[PDB]
């Protein structure tokens, strides 16, 4: 006969449930345990915010199984525009239960019309309000509720814990997650609700907020019932773009959620959420490849930034090889941040453009083809927020806008970058035809996707869980693994947050996740947690679990320490990653919760651990894991003591080294590494291996694991960038063994003798070790040396190859395209005045050949591993690349030759040495070596500004110089407030962003690029755009740069069309001679523009292009003439000798002994003596400027107001400097000429001029007390706030005297009282010292 | 320290 409710049933449960709604009635276990669903009669669905409640017609049921039944819901609502029909089934598995809506059927639409417009009467949300699917009753022994929200700051936990009792009163509280506990059995609730909701601590949004359970009290008899529902879920979402474009999009998904129901699984004795969280595994839903998480142990990001080419493919599967080695195979992720196009913060978001100057996308399979068999992973950094001009995907409907219509601008750096409109993005299907054009390049051979800036709302006030969840799925769609930058992002579908395992971003209130609840059911999955940092507090301070502690060798944030990665690793990672091969079962005693923060019902156990935090973790094959805190006193020296037992064997103990790098511990560790580098899988019994770690040093012994127990002996070895070393036997007596190690040191232990990892270095490289990463034995087994010299490899961060005396290291050339040209390149940093050289040989002939005497620019590529703060030798490093330019033989045969001719006894340094395809043909030689003509128009630069290298103008920095590249109309003059061209011919052309008021050198030639000859005559020339006028100017010098040595001539403006520069210049003596460009100390015109217009706009801005060099033919001389000429410059400067500097003298002397040493050779020709008196007329032409600046400088001090407008009609610099840096307007201002500072001032002369102790010619004038010169010069914009090297202020100056009026002047023009110097003093405390009572008055 | 041309400390 007719029932109102059927049974579905498992081997595990019997559940009942109601005819006339997809409601449960209670889930009855086989031991008889019973948990309620919904006792109520509430038949309540939502759509788009509308409560309709059904009634017996408004549903049909059919029962299709014993495991299955369909529902059938008639939804209409006339007055709010609803009329549905929803298929609901409900599926049991074990002791599971599935509620999935399989169809929805809208009557008041056909469905969305084409390209997603807007589909009216949408059901866009849908819900079941109070479905109570699993309940606990106050009645009931031990109620009980848990909740997680998300919580990104360490010391607020994102748990709740409490009792349900008949007091407890909720509606709708929604969480992550949702635990019920009552009368023995525990349950959780699941749902795929793309819900935001409440959260404790997030910085941003990006699915942060994602909360899927909803917690709800209702009255059952005369107990309270708390009922766990889903949150609701999106179906066809409609949305707006930043143009009012109205567009629905369809469901990510249809809605599910689930419960599982748990007894006491962890055989604990108490039933909990713990039971609920083991069970709730079950049902939960996976990120994407999180599977192969715990195999993770060596993330680390290759960067690539402006052109630069830092870190090519190639040399990245060189560094996987090396930290293999040192790892003994431990597998590896490293994130590609510069992949694409010209590097990090380029070509955005065009995903498809891999960087053509790493080896684009041939390189960047190889390199992943061949990491993959050594376990590392590979992985790009993207961007859906920001877009550059230059990339092709930049489109008018890309652009985000504002209100008022305009661009949502973001960051100028090397490049104006333009928010991307996020809803356009993901609706009109751009995003994810993008990353179809990455899949088609890369394939199968990615590992992961790294999304950037996601959360922060640049892209859209949205970007929430709906929005990250589409992201997410179509980045897995294409088998990629999902990773974010935000700890509290994306907690769906992330395995990784980089401000999570990156722990010095952020501080305490922006890191990983901060949850018990969670990382009890994900530790295992994701590196998305807190981990060691004291600083932070709470839950950084030692974490039982470890967490990802992210360091970096390859460039990013200027990081190459290998050494400390290495060290890292070892004390932070492999211990993490070993924990995350089991799952938490157990997790009682935990400080952080109490119920001052709603923990009260927090999972306690004074019979564990002494009441001390224990978790218990276990595996599939019946590991344990049992990890203990010492004390839960965080004033207690054992809070931060940690023992870790396998299989209730000590592993690890102590206290590892403060994660912060702040003090170092005691831990030390014999750790078994059972699994493959791979899936995982436990490897053979031979192959198994303990890894062991000792922070002080010392000797430590240890009980060995169960299937070691009967061995007699075991190999340790030493584990180095060559691999295995040292092996020695360690006897084992009882099954145990005794370990001596060094500080810091990585050892790995085997049962038997254990192979070395076979690693051929430089693979498709054409060379064998590239980058000279074989050790010493590289120089015999894959390079030969040759000579009376010494070739050695050096440096323990970087190896490099350093050449002393008469010595040839050379190799020969595989793999090679014959009749194709090929560009190869290698760093060079040559301390000898004697040549070093690069050669490319086809037997015994030369196919092409460079060489670079003493290196002149120091290296300034923050991302590059040889940058001037590395230290290559004497606390500096001067590497830059050298190239040859050649056609591969028909022959086949090629030899390259890294040489050094002197017997000098100084170093050379050479590394990475690059082969690479190219097509650049624009240099042409003379009869003899020398250089004819060179041409560059940047389209086929192998790498960097080439023949320019980036000078010091920002220090060691991600430098805002690089190849510009085309793209009309929008990287061209008039889109939008642009007035600058990014390319003048071409493709490519060299860009300078916003890198004025320098005072200093660009970028400049160095002579191992571009080689002018001593006395030679060449003519440059190149086309070029100017922001301003004489805001950059064409540097001309000879050796190393120096302020004062250099001649300048300033650019004049050319914005929005082209000018033409060119000029002749004259080889010095030394062979040393270039040319670059200078930022002047000029401001720039910046037309009344304001805000982002004033960076968007190019007027602070330099492009160059078109750029030719060419030998020019000078009036030939006779040896008369020169001699006559020697004569003529004696005549002037020998007396000269007292006037000039000590090192202007030796300049003088110096360059007059090599024009006479050309003049007087025997068999010298036209040649030598045109060059030896076109290197005395520029001598003239120096000397005659240096006279006029000296004359400046004495006519300013000594008080000649005639003197100094005659020097300055006739040439004298106005901002020329003396040996201690003062300018001629320091020396005015200092003596007491106010008519002399009006007249430089007039001229031009810098105000904010520094001198070598920091001092400005207003803290001249404030110190002397020239209250005329202290007006004028505040007037002309001298910084009133201006500190010199003590951090002394002019106010500081005037207070030492009793300059009472220029105290007034100064704090009229804005002069800061709060202002202290290196000793903590104001002009306050200055005064009072002094005895002047009168100016302490003031304030 | 030193402030001016001259011999003149601070
Ligand atoms: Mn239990
Ligand atoms: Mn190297
Ligand atoms: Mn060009
Ligand atoms: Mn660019």
């Amino acid at each position: 006969s007719m029932v109102a409710c059927e049974t579905l049933k498992t081997k595990k449960m019997e559940v009942q449930i109601k005819k006339n709604f997809p409601s449960v009635l209670q889930y009855t276990m086989t031991d008889g345990k019973v948990m309620y669903g919904q006792s109520k009669d509430v038949r309540t669905v939502e759509i788009n915010g509308t409560n309709i409640e059904l009634g017996d017609d408004d549903v049909t049921f059919k029962k299709v199984s014993d495991t299955e039944a369909t529902y059938t819901l008639k939804v209409k609502d006339e007055a709010k525009k609803i009329d549905a029909v929803i298929t609901v089934q409900i599926t049991v598995k074990a002791n599971q239960l599935h509620l999935n809506v399989t169809k929805i059927k809208n009557n008041l639409s056909e469905g969305i019309p084409e390209g997603n417009g807007v589909e009216e009467n949408a059901i866009q949300t849908l819900s079941f309000p109070n479905q109570s699917l699993v309940s606990v009753r106050s009645s009931q022994e031990n109620a009980q509720f848990t909740g997680a929200r998300m919580s990104s700051n360490t010391q607020k936990p994102g748990d709740t814990n409490f009792a349900v009792t008949e007091d407890t009163n909720v509606t709708d509280s929604d969480y992550t997650y949702g635990f019920i506990s009552g009368a023995g059995l525990s349950a959780g609730l699941w749902s795929n609700s793309e819900h935001d909701g409440t959260y404790v601590a997030a910085p941003v949004r990006g699915g942060s907020q994602n909360t899927r359970v909803y917690a709800t009290t209702q009255q059952t008899g005369d107990a309270t019932s708390l009922g766990l529902a889903s949150a609701p879920w999106y179906y066809h979402r409609t949305v707006t773009d930043s143009k009012g474009k109205k567009y629905t999009v369809a469901e990510t998904a249809l809605p599910q959620m689930a419960v599982a129901i748990a007894g006491d699984e962890n055989e604990d004795g108490a039933v909990n959420w713990q039971d609920g969280a083991i069970a709730y595994r079950d049902i939960m839903n996976n990120p994407y490849k999180s599977e192969e998480v715990p195999e993770l142990v060596a993330w680390r990001i290759a960067m690539n930034f402006g052109s630069q080419a830092q870190n090519p493919f190639l040399t990245t599967l060189d560094n996987v090889k090396k930290v293999a080695l040192n790892t003994d195979g431990l597998g590896q992720s490293v994130l590609l941040k510069g992949y694409g196009n010209e590097g990090h913060d380029s070509g955005h978001p065009d995903y498809g453009d891999i960087g053509q100057r790493l080896g684009g996308a041939d390189d960047m399979n190889t390199m992943m083809e061949e990491g993959s068999k050594y376990g590392a992973r590979f992985g790009v950094h993207v961007n859906a927020s920001e877009m550059y001009p230059e990339a092709k995907a930049f489109s008018e409907d890309m652009v985000r806008r504002n209100s008022a219509g305009g661009l949502s601008y973001g960051w100028n750096w090397l490049d104006q970058g333009v928010g991307i409109d996020g809803i356009y993005d993901l609706a009109s299907g751009s995003r994810v035809s993008r990353f179809a054009d990455l899949s088609k390049e890369v394939g199968d051979n990615m590992d992961f996707i790294y999304l950037d800036v996601w959360g922060n709302l640049t892209s859209s006030g949205s970007e929430d869980s709906w929005e990250t969840r589409k992201m997410s799925k179509m980045i897995n769609d294409n088998g990629w693994r999902m990773t974010t930058e935000w700890g509290s992002g994306n907690e769906y579908d992330s395995t990784f947050q980089h401000w999570a395992a990156d722990l010095t971003y952020g501080g305490y209130t922006s890191k990983g996740e901060n949850s018990e609840v969670m990382r009890f059911l994900r530790n295992h999955q994701k590196d998305s947690w807190v981990g060691d940092y004291p600083q932070y507090g709470g839950a950084a301070n030692a974490p039982l679990l470890g967490g990802y502690n992210m360091k970096d060798f390859e460039g990013w944030q200027g990081r190459n320490d290998y050494a400390a990665y290495i060290k890292n690793l070892y004390t932070h990672d492999v211990s993490t990653k070993f924990i995350q091969h089991f799952k938490v079962t157990r997790w009682v005693n935990n400080p952080l919760l109490t119920a001052d923060n709603g923990n009260a019902a927090a999972v306690s156990d004074p019979n564990t651990n002494n009441g001390n935090e224990q978790i218990t973790l276990k595996d599939s094959n019946g590991n344990v894991v049992v990890v203990s805190r010492g004390s839960n006193d965080t004033s207690s020296a054992a809070y931060r003591q940690r023992t870790i037992t396998f299989n209730g064997v000590k592993v690890a103990s102590g206290v590892v080294s403060a994660g912060d790098g702040s003090a170092t511990g005691d831990e030390s560790y014999l750790l078994p590494w059972m699994w493959d580098s791979f899936t995982g899988k436990l490897v053979k019994d031979s192959e198994q291996k303990l890894y062991h770690w000792n922070t002080k040093g010392g000797t430590t012994t240890w009980t060995l694991p169960d299937s070691w127990k009967n061995l007699s002996s075991v190999k340790v070895y030493q584990l180095t960038d060559q691999g295995k070393t040292n092996e020695q036997t360690v006897a084992v007596s009882g099954g145990k063994v005794t370990l001596t190690a060094d500080a810091e040191t990585p050892y790995v232990v085997y049962k038997g003798e254990a192979k070395q990892i076979q690693v051929n270095w430089s693979e498709g490289m054409h060379v064998v070790d590239a980058g000279f990463n074989g050790g010493s034995n590289t120089l015999t087994d894959n390079w030969t040396v040759s000579g009376s010299g010494k070739a050695e490899v050096e440096g323990d961060n970087n190896a490099m190859l350093r050449l002393t005396g008469k010595v040839d290291v050379s190799q020969r050339l595989t793999d090679l395209k014959a009749g194709q040209k090929y560009a190869l390149y290698v760093g060079v940093d040559n301390r000898s005045t004697g040549d070093a050289s690069v050669t490319v040989t086809s037997g015994g002939k030369v196919l092409a050949t460079n060489s670079t005497g003493k290196s002149i620019a120091k290296n300034y590529i923050k991302a590059y591993g040889h940058n001037t703060n590395s230290n290559t030798e004497n606390g500096s490093s001067y590497f830059q690349n050298m190239y040859v330019f050649f056609t591969a033989p028909e022959n086949g045969d090629a030899t390259v030759t890294l040489s050094h001719k002197s017997t000098d006894g100084a170093h050379t340094y050479f590394d990475d040495v690059r082969i690479v395809e190219n097509q650049y043909s624009g240099i042409t030689y003379e009869k003899d070596g020398t250089l004819k003509s060179l041409t560059n128009g940047f389209e086929n630069n192998a790498q960097g500004i080439w023949p320019f290298v980036v000078s010091g103008s920002e220090g060691v920095e991600d430098n805002r110089i690089h190849l510009s590249e085309l793209h009309a109309p929008f990287t061209r003059a008039g889109w939008d407030v642009k007035k600058m061209d990014d390319v003048l011919d071409g493709t490519w052309s060299v860009k300078v962003n916003g890198l004025t008021q320098k005072g200093t050198l660009v970028y400049q030639t160095i002579p191992q690029n571009v080689k002018f000859e001593a006395g030679a005559k060449y003519k440059v020339s190149f086309d070029y755009q100017s922001g301003s006028d004489d805001i950059y100017a064409i540097a001309v010098g000879q050796g190393e740069y120096s302020a004062g040595s250099v001649k300048l001539t300033n650019l004049k403006k050319a914005l929005g069309e082209t000018g033409k520069a060119e000029f002749e210049l004259t080889g010095g003596v030394n062979g040393d001679s270039w040319f670059g460009i200078y930022s002047t100390a000029t401001a720039p015109d910046l037309q009344g523009s304001t805000g982002n217009a004033q960076d968007f706009g190019g007027y602070k801005d330099f492009v160059l292009d078109n750029l030719k060099i060419e030998r020019i033919e000078s009036q030939t001389r006779t040896k008369a003439e020169a001699q006559d000429k020697v004569k003529e410059i004696r005549g002037k400067y020998d007396s000269k000798r007292a006037e000039l500097s000590d090192a202007a003298w030796q300049q003088y002397q110096d360059t007059l002994v090599k024009a006479r040493v050309l003049i007087n050779k025997n068999g010298a020709t036209a040649e030598d003596f045109t060059k030896a008196y076109d290197i005395l007329v520029a001598l003239d032409e120096y000397m005659k400027l240096k006279d006029l600046d000296r004359k400046l400088l004495e006519a300013a001090r000594a008080g000649q107001d005639d003197e100094v407008r005659i020097l300055l009609a006739n040439g004298a610099d106005v901002n020329t400097a003396d040996e201690t840096g003062f300018t001629p307007l320091h020396l005015a201002a200092w003596e007491g000429h106010l008519g002399i500072v009006e007249v430089l001032l007039k001229n031009g002369a810098d105000v904010n001029a520094n001198d070598e102790r920091g001092h400005t010619p207003l803290h001249l004038a404030a110190y002397t007390g020239h209250l005329e010169i202290v007006e004028v010069l505040l007037k002309n914009g001298a910084g009133v706030n201006a500190t010199d090297v003590i951090g002394t202020a002019p106010l500081h100056l005037a207070a030492m005297w009793g300059h009472l009026e220029i105290v007034e002047v100064l704090l009229k023009n804005g002069a800061d009282v709060n202002i202290q110097d290196c000793f903590g003093k104001t002009a306050f405390d200055i005064s009072i010292d002094n005895g002047n009572e009168d100016l302490a008055e003031i304030l | 320290i030193h402030i001016g041309p001259g011999r003149a400390f601070y």
